[PDB]
């Protein structure tokens, strides 16, 4: 056949790209970085209405300064969620402080192009490359409120704002235009709900879609269906307000 | 590299199928035919020996029928030294467990044990499956006379009465018409024979060419007896059976 | 024909060729472009950083070593990661056991050689990134170039990426000029972002989309980034 | 050592075990259970060293609760002393031997007799009427090689115990603060919450 | 300390007129104290009979690996094992753990099936084989066996005397042993029959 | 060293006494011998302050991951087992461990549990650990009630380690009190044995023998 | 380097079969004819010497090796694949029996050892099978005389005669016409020459020929006296000079 | 050392080896649950390909886990059996190390994250399995019921059904089974449970197994009569209209 870890002619890794067609495919997810924190959403998009909402878990905490949303094939998202959690704990048991945003992302990242069926390079034991992208969303004393897209390239990039998932590119461009240095926490959150509103093939509620957010003062926190709820009222109320 | 080489022995077919037990089982179905038949006395065991000569030594042969414990036999169809191979574990593990607990192994468990070394074929390691099927006649003391059946799958089932090989859908359909609940040793004996002779592939069903067994607890003793048919002793129960 | 020899490294084509490497340089080749060159004094690195968004970072392209070495990245990031760590260890080494500072000339060595195991073994894949190495050592200061195919070379200046021969056509000729700015960083620096704004096209080096790193004498391997390139767009 | 007694009368088997729990210098525990349910008619009691002890009592327990579920059935008595017996003997000729000895009293549903089982440390099993580990049989056994008989009721056996204990009370130079005692038949395990002062 | 002398325990294996014996006490103690007066150290696999003294957890050990030996043998060899045949067995067995062996002391008995021929082995911690013609002792009280053996002993003695003489060479013996008695039991065995003895002696 | 732990009515009371030494050299007189594992679980820290200190520490880390991982509290039978089981893993090597997990969850109310290098692993009520423990057991031994209340608890805590710090030659300095809730522990501060002895010896008229 | 062919070379077809079996059977097929025959009193084995050129000295090739000293093999189809499997055989009747139970293993327990080799070489990874058919014939005190055929598949058989190999077929009719349980040593060998004749194209006699028996015990063939219970091996190859002599008698 | 990665990514984003694995869950047989406001109930059918069977001895498909938890299956029985032994063992370890049996969708967690690991581990196929966990947390008396496939994928559901015609049985409890008033009953869970798969098994009086999963560890499969009794009713229910 064709090795795992082959370059095409217009030098990109195979699985790696088909990867990210994978993610695509995956349920939206969105975040919004504001100097009063950031906020981290996604779309449940339960497959049946006799699957109970709540144990949809596409928002996760890795440490109390230190949140994500994943978008794709979430199954594989468990040991990276795993491996991030060890390593803020651990990186806090040795050196009694938080891990900065950018250390536990690029550390999840390392995981990444380990797979193979043997390259010459160390023991990268891992048969595919992950079929999930995340956003990793958090706060450290050094560069304040952050998000990233850590993708199965490896690759992380730092956004203002960012969206993964079948509806990102719509998503994307609204972001473009709503994203200013000034926004409020409460404006990002309903201009997350607003966008996943847009993309999302069935009616946005308080039980098809979650909003989450990270702030220095109280750390990661997902919001319960009541606050949301009332948040998404709330976003009604100001669009038909013109 | 290798991987142009490699069959991948373990992998599904578009309609979920795993392509080298299906090929497997065709395999086994070219198999001299085994029956199994579970009375309220005991269980019988025969097997219709796949190719013999006139030189061939049927007194020193044994290609069906293996005593894997004092308690518990199987029939063989397929490749037999595939079947050695894992009648040899089997026959381990039954060990295993006696010294363990100092009970004679429950005939289930060696059963489970023995259709997950075939299942792992099936998921891992790149290696052909063991082109066999098994039943198992056994006795113990929580269920008795007991029947089973496993294939390259992995998968086991307990039956009343069953065949592996050649014709078995043929065969099936025979005990399945003439079988009954309280039935006792020799008639299963007797319907055993009858359902191999209609479904044999070649003229007639010599004892030469079969091989017969009996899981019994003979009443005067209070123990149970495995009886390896000799040559001579499937002669005469074809004779009586009317078969001659 | 090609299809039949580059679904591994481990395969020549019937001239000779190694696709696999050669769709690896072409990873390098989609890279954003970057630059690279030297004084007698000093041995500059200039970058630019590609963004995905404009909601987005421009990706860091330079990694220092130790105090005396780093360099600058085109191509897959994560291979750069890879290549600097295994560059950083080695350097460590050598002044944990020898006490000795690692020379330019062998850290180019040593990146060759970690390469080349990648293109000749089953199962591996060539590095799909392209470096640009400068220091400032026992013999003064240095330039590298390092290809995934492993083939590394000294320079006095050179650049690879996307429109890279821009800024190399460039240096060939502001050569004779740049090879003398001893003692004065400011200008080695600007002649580098001259070099660079050679192969732009797109847009136009702003603040937050430059990056520049310096080492040399007395100064130890160090990165600049935005307000602090600001003087020099 | 602390006291593990164990004895077989006609429909039970009756576990004795000290509550003591002594380091050093000071008695830090006087209500331990030197005991563990390995299935619903099969308890095992042990002494020994202070880790081991309860690691492979609870290790025991474990695997049997396993079987348990993966058979849907329970493990006669003589079958789980014998999977007992070569982990211990395992464990003697291994990097670091469990020094925990044992006594498996259990009720066997299927010939309705009870069991005690005596194993120590190297995987030393034998079958007894009564038995002990440590020091303990050296001050009861002439008492029970006296007075018992196989057609003892649970009741007799009860007494006959309290007369071990009496005895060990009164000659032994230890405090092992009383014992907790466990009864095993055809209806499971119970403990007899009140010998303070039987 | 040494491990052949925690739980005690004799064993002897003799010859006569087409048959053999052996017998052992019933004793398992814990040094001075007595723990089990129903301990049998004679097992059997088809025809062939082995006596093990020493460590008794070594002694249940031997028993069940023999015994799994012997099961997989028969199965494969499609016949019973033979006295000659175990012997080997027992010794490659016992030298295959050289230098962290089992504290034991076996000693082999049977007739060989075929030949008829009387058969008797002993065996050191190690493997070592010792085919004797008369008798072979084993224990704790080894050397009183011998003496007991040396004088009342003599050749193709039939199964009645053998008995009487087996009998006497092990319970004089044990009587001079702190870690044997508490009963005994002997084996008579001959090409068609065995006959298993409990003996009457002192309990002290 | 003298460390103790108690339950009771109002939750439980971890003291310890502040001393550290090698022979008969006096390292400290300021040293911590409770673990803040977490805002809910403290450790007390008796025998070796590296191998306690160390393991304790990691106890904590392995706490937070339980936490993140099965979103709830960790049980204080889970978090003692954690550490009684890694212990257990080094058993013959040389760790030096009398320690006690004190914590207050819905499920299991105050719960003590001692924790030693031997891998032993006992629930109790009371428990003291260290060279002075036995000073300590007196004094708590014959005022313990559980309707004690927390005031008196803290001061009966506090008074038994004041009686060891006097006594036994490798205990003193100070004392340091915690309160143990369901919603988490209270620090109850550091008394300095030296002043603390005076002002009890006055006040409460005990320690006669000695001159003052 | 390191083996990565860790996946088996031998897999089913859909139509049940197992293609490099089939190939094996077919390369026995093209070798040169061998057979076997038990007599009451023994059990011979015999093969045509093929010697693929006159400069080659045929002796220094043996077809027919001894395996234990009352056991003996012969085969057809892939000579090095044969002579491998004859190393192997010898070693294992050591290890998996005399250093075990101080005695030469039975001739169907070494039959089955060899088989079992020949089975793992129709799964293990990497490996194809063993392109032969052997003919183990031996003698062991509770079994008597026996004969075995093994095949690439590693399942084997006894029989009373047969033959393998390229005229096979013919050699085995051949055999059945006179074949009976009351032949003697003597009388099988006989038989043996005969219907080898058949499948012999060039020169026939004890030079080309090759033939072993198991039989009586040969003290002569000890080596060392002194151990009434030591009476020497029952395997024993024919000479040339043997073998022209019962040529004559044809 | 066979390590070929044979779940891997297509050009649309696929690995075919765990969208096949589903192929063979569809292939299964069916299989049920629905929790009652204090229950849970799980039914299964039974193939009939072949009968003259021992039910006594042959395996079914229900299995316990722990005391307090059960587990169901479509697809490859041979494939349930590796996760069924991983299960069990897991729950005596959890139970060895936090002193506390597994709630219900820890060892859900557990299976699942097993799954999920045979479809990116070289040298191994993904499980053709499809489970449905139900149970009791400890000390709780609420009910659960999760589900797994062979992705590693998992959640909770109030029903849900799996295996073949699982497509007609979940749009019968799609329209019969309301979140407001779940079967308040053992009884009329039960008869939930046989009225779904009544839509797909054609009168299978001995080809529908119940078990009834109640807090406490409370555990018990039905027998024949009990279900034929279920049955019985359900069809008169039909005719008296
Ligand atoms: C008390 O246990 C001791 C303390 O020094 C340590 C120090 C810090 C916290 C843990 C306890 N440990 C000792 O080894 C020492 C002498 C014992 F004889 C001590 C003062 O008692």
């Amino acid at each position: 056949d064709r090795g795992v870890s082959t370059f095409s002619p217009e030098g990109r890794l195979f699985q790696v790209e088909y990867s990210l067609e994978a993610i695509k495919l995956g349920s939206t997810a969105i975040g919004i970085a504001t100097k009063e924190g950031v906020v981290l959403g996604v779309e449940k998009r339960a497959t049946s209405p006799l699957l109970e909402s709540d144990s949809i878990e596409k928002i996760v905490e890795i440490d109390r300064h230190i949140g994500c949303a994943m978008s794709g094939l979430t199954a594989d998202a468990r040991s990276m969620i795993e491996h991030a959690r060890t390593a803020a704990v651990t990186h806090n048991l040795y050196y009694d402080e938080d891990i900065n945003v950018e250390s536990l992302t690029q550390s999840v990242c390392d995981l990444a192009l380990r797979f193979g069926e043997g390259a010459s390079g160390e023991e990268r034991l891992m048969s595919r490359p992950f079929g999930v992208a995340l956003l990793i969303a958090g706060h450290d004393a050094d560069d304040g409120y952050q998000l990233f897209h850590a993708e199965p390239s490896g690759t992380f990039y730092r956004y203002n704002a960012k969206a993964i998932g079948s509806g990102s590119e719509g998503a994307q461009a609204e972001l473009l235009n709503e994203w200013h240095s000034s926004l409020t926490l409460k404006e990002a959150e309903l201009l997350v709900l607003k966008i996943l509103k847009q993309v999302m093939e069935e009616k946005l509620d308080e039980n098809n879609a979650q909003l989450s957010c990270i702030t220095k003062q109280d750390g990661f926190k997902i919001y319960d269906n009541e606050k949301t709820a009332e948040l998404i009222k709330e976003l009604k109320e100001k669009e038909a307000a013109e | 590299g290798s991987r142009r080489y490699d069959s991948r022995t373990t992998i599904f077919s578009p309609e979920g199928r795993l392509y080298q037990v299906e090929y497997a089982l065709e395999s086994i179905s070219h198999a001299g035919t085994a029956i199994g038949i579970m009375a309220s006395d005991g269980i019988v065991l025969a097997a219709e020996r796949k190719v013999t000569s006139t030189l061939l030594e049927q007194d020193t042969s044994t290609e069906k029928l293996y005593k894997l414990n004092d308690k518990i036999a199987v029939a063989v169809a397929g490749l037999t030294a595939d079947a050695e191979i894992l009648i040899n574990t089997a026959r381990i593990h039954a060990q295993n467990y006696l010294k363990t607990y100092n009970e004679d192994i429950p005939v289930e468990i060696l059963v489970r044990r023995l259709s997950d070394i075939k299942q792992g074929y099936t998921q891992h390691g790149g290696l052909r499956p063991f082109g066999v099927s098994f039943i198992y006649a056994g006795y113990d003391d929580r269920y008795g006379y007991q029947l089973y059946t496993s294939n390259p799958s992995g998968n086991y089932t307990g039956w009343k009465a069953i065949s592996v090989g050649a014709n078995t859908s043929a065969a099936q359909t025979l005990l399945q018409m003439d079988y009954k609940d309280d039935m006792k040793v020799d008639d299963a004996i007797e319907l055993a024979l009858k359902t191999l002779s209609k479904t044999t592939d070649s003229s007639a069903l010599t004892y030469d060419r079969l091989e017969f067994a009996t899981i019994r607890k003979g009443a005067n003793d209070g123990e149970v007896y495995q009886k390896i048919f000799k040559p001579q002793e499937i002669k005469d129960i074809l004779v009586k059976t009317g078969i001659t | 024909f090609r299809n039949n020899y580059d679904g591994d490294t481990v395969t020549f084509s019937p001239t000779g060729r190694l696709f696999q490497v050669e769709y690896a340089l072409e990873a390098i080749k989609q890279g954003s472009v970057t630059v690279g060159l030297r004084s007698n004094t000093h041995a500059v690195l200039v970058a630019l950083k590609r963004n995905a968004d404009e909601l987005s970072s421009y990706q860091k392209k330079i990694i220092k070593c130790d105090e005396h070495m780093g360099l600058s990245l085109a191509g897959l990031a994560p291979d750069a990661r890879v290549l600097s760590n295994y560059l950083r260890q080695q350097c460590n080494y050598s002044s944990l056991v020898f006490n000795r500072k690692l020379a330019v000339e062998r850290a180019g060595h040593l990146l060759c050689d970690k390469a080349q195991k990648n293109t000749q073994s089953y199962g591996g894949r060539p590095y799909g990134v392209g470096l640009l190495i400068i220091g400032y050592d026992k013999s003064g200061a240095h330039l590298l170039e390092f290809q995934p195919s492993g083939n590394v070379t000294e320079l006095y200046g050179t650049a690879i990426g996307a429109r890279s021969q821009g800024a190399k056509t460039y240096l060939e000729r502001t050569l004779d000029t740049f090879i003398k700015i001893d003692g004065n960083p400011d200008e080695l620096i600007k002649a580098g972002v001259e070099a660079i704004s050679q192969s732009l096209r797109d847009e136009s080096l702003t603040v937050d989309n430059l990056s520049i790193a310096i080492v040399g004498k007395d100064t130890p391997f160090t990165i600049y980034d935005g307000e602090a390139v600001a003087k020099y767009i | 050592m602390d006291i593990i007694l164990g004895i077989r009368v006609q429909d039970s088997v009756i576990l004795a075990s000290s509550k003591a729990v002594t380091r050093g210098i000071s008695v830090l525990k006087d209500s331990d259970d030197k005991t563990r349910q390995l299935s619903p008619h099969t308890l095992m009691s042990f002494a020994g060293e202070a880790g081991d002890t309860v690691q492979f009592a609870e290790y025991i327990q474990a695997n049997i609760q396993l079987y348990s579920i993966r058979e849907d059935y329970e493990l006669s008595p003589q079958a789980v002393s014998s999977f007992v017996r070569q982990e211990l003997a395992k464990s003697i000729r291994s990097r670091r031997p469990y020094q925990v000895n044992v006594l498996i009293g259990g009720y066997d549903k299927k010939k309705n007799k009870p069991e005690l089982y005596q194993i120590d440390y190297l995987g030393t099993k034998v079958e007894l009427p009564y038995g002990a580990h440590g020091y303990s049989g050296f001050y009861t056994f002439s008492l029970l090689d006296h007075h018992y008989r196989p057609d003892m009721t649970t009741e007799e056996g009860l007494d006959l115990l309290k007369l071990c204990v009496q005895e060990l009370e009164k000659r032994m130079p230890m405090d092992f603060k009383g014992v907790i005692v466990k009864i095993v038949d055809k209806d499971g395990i119970r403990q007899v919450d009140d010998f303070q002062a039987q | 300390s040494d491990p052949s002398s925690i739980n005690g325990g004799i064993v002897v294996a003799m010859t006569g007129k087409d048959c053999v014996a052996i017998a052992c006490d019933l004793r398992l103690g814990s040094q001075s104290l007595g723990v089990s007066n129903k301990f049998e150290k004679i097992f059997h696999y088809g025809h062939v009979f082995l006596g093990i003294t020493g460590l008794a957890t070594d002694v249940t050990t031997l028993n069940e690996m023999f015994r799994y030996k012997t099961n997989l043998y028969k199965l494969k060899e499609e016949r019973a094992i033979e006295p000659e045949t175990f012997t080997q067995l027992v010794s490659s067995s016992l030298y295959e753990r050289r230098f962290g062996p089992y504290f034991v002391g076996p000693v082999v008995a049977g007739i060989n099936s075929k030949s008829g021929k009387p058969f008797i082995a002993g065996f050191d911690l190690i493997g070592c084989i010792d085919e004797a013609k008369d008798f072979i002792v084993s224990g704790t009280a080894s050397d009183q066996l011998f003496g007991m053996c040396e004088s009342l002993y003599e050749p193709n003695l039939e199964p009645e005397d053998l008995f009487e003489t087996i009998s006497q060479a092990l319970l004089n013996a044990a009587d001079r042993d702190a870690l044997s008695g508490w009963g005994a039991v002997v084996y008579i065995i001959k090409k068609d029959e065995v006959v298993k003895r409990y003996l009457k002696m002192r309990q002290d | 060293t003298t460390t103790l732990a108690f339950r009771f009515q109002g939750g439980i009371i971890v003291a310890v006494d502040s001393r550290a030494t090698a022979g008969n050299w006096v390292a400290s007189q300021t040293v911590k011998k409770v673990i803040e594992i977490n805002p809910f679980l403290l450790g007390t820290m008796a025998g070796g302050a590296a191998d306690c200190q160390f393991w304790e520490t990691w106890l904590g880390s392995q706490c937070r991951l339980h936490e993140l991982r099965e979103k709830e509290r960790i049980s204080v039978a889970a978090a003692s087992k954690i550490l009684s089981n890694l212990v257990y893993q080094y058993k013959g090597a040389g760790l030096s461990m009398g320690t006690m997990i004190c914590g207050y969850t819905r499920k299991e109310g105050p719960t003590i549990y001692y924790v030693d290098s031997d891998g032993t692993r006992l629930k109790g009520d009371i428990f003291c650990v260290g060279s002075g423990q036995t000073f300590a057991y007196g004094v708590l031994d014959s005022n313990y009630k559980w309707d004690l209340s927390v005031e008196d608890a803290l001061y009966l805590g506090k008074r038994s380690i004041l009686a060891a710090a006097h006594r036994d030659a490798y205990s003193g300095g100070s004392v340091n009190l915690y309160h143990v809730t369901e919603d988490g522990w209270i620090y109850h501060g550091n008394h300095d044995v030296g002043e603390l002895f005076w002002k009890v010896k006055e006040e409460e008229g005990s320690f006669n023998n000695v001159i003052g | 380097m390191t083996d990565r062919y860790s996946f088996s070379l031998t897999t089913f077809s859909p139509s049940g079969k197992l293609g490099q079996i089939d190939y094996a059977l077919t390369a026995v097929k093209q070798g040169v004819t061998s057979l076997g025959i038990k007599a009451t009193n023994g059990v011979v084995i015999a093969t045509e010497k093929k010697s693929s050129s006159p400069l080659a000295m045929s002796e220094t090739l043996s077809k027919v090796s001894l395996l234990t000293p009352d056991i003996g093999a012969v085969y057809s189809g892939m000579g090095p694949d044969y002579r491998v499997l004859v190393d192997k055989s010898r070693k294992v009747a050591h290890t998996s029996y005399k250093r075990i139970y101080g005695e030469y293993p039975p001739t169907k327990l070494l039959v089955s050892e060899v088989a079992k080799i020949m089975q793992e070489a129709t799964q293990s990874g990497g490996v194809r099978p063993f392109g032969v058919s052997l003919l183990i014939a031996g003698h062991d005190e509770f079994n008597g005389f026996s004969l075995y055929q093994v095949d690439p598949s590693g399942s084997y058989f006894p029989w009373k005669a047969t033959a393998i190999g390229k005229g096979s077929v013919a050699a085995k009719t051949f055999l059945e016409k006179r074949w009976n349980d009351e032949l003697e040593l003597e009388d099988a060998i006989h038989i043996a020459l005969l219907t080898l004749k058949e499948s012999v194209e060039g020169e026939f006699n004890g030079d080309t020929i090759e033939l072993a028996i198991i039989g009586d015990e040969n003290p002569d063939l000890l080596g060392y006296t002194g151990i009434p219970t030591d009476k020497g091996p029952r395997f024993r190859k024919l000479t040339s000079q043997e073998i022209n002599d019962r040529l004559e008698a044809l | 050392g066979y390590d070929r990665a044979l779940s891997i990514f297509s050009p649309d984003g696929h690995i075919f080896q765990v969208e096949y694995a589903l192929e063979a869950v569809k292939r299964g047989t069916c299989a049920v649950g629905v929790k009652g406001k204090n229950c849970v109930v799980l039914g299964c059918e039974r193939r009939s390909t072949l009968k003259l069977q021992d039910t006594r001895i042959t395996p079914s498909k229900v299995s316990k886990i722990d005391s307090h938890v059960v587990l169901s299956f479509s697809g490859l029985n041979a494939d349930s059996r590796i996760l069924i032994e991983k299960a069990r063992v897991e729950a005596q370890s959890h139970r060895l190390t936090l002193e506390d049996p597994v709630t219900v969708e820890y060892l859900t967690r557990y299976v699942a994250g097993v799954q999920q690991r045979y479809t990116q581990s070289g040298g191994v196929r993904p499980f053709g399995v499809s489970t449905l966990i139900a149970g009791f947390d400890p000390r709780d008396d609420e009910p659960k019921l999760y589900q797994t496939e062979p992705s590693g994928i998992y959640s909770s559901w109030s029903a849900q059904t799996i295996g073949r015609n699982s497509k007609t049985v979940r749009e019968f409890l799609e329209k019969n089974y309301d979140r407001k008033e779940p079967p308040a009953t053992v009884e009329e869970c039960v008869k939930l449970t046989v009225r779904s798969l009544l839509e797909v098994v054609q009168t299978g009086a001995k080809n529908i197994e119940i078990t009834v999963v109640k807090p406490d560890s409370d555990i018990v499969a039905l027998s024949s009569e009990e279900i034929n009794q279920y049955v019985t009713q359900i069809e008169q229910e039909k005719q008296e209209q």
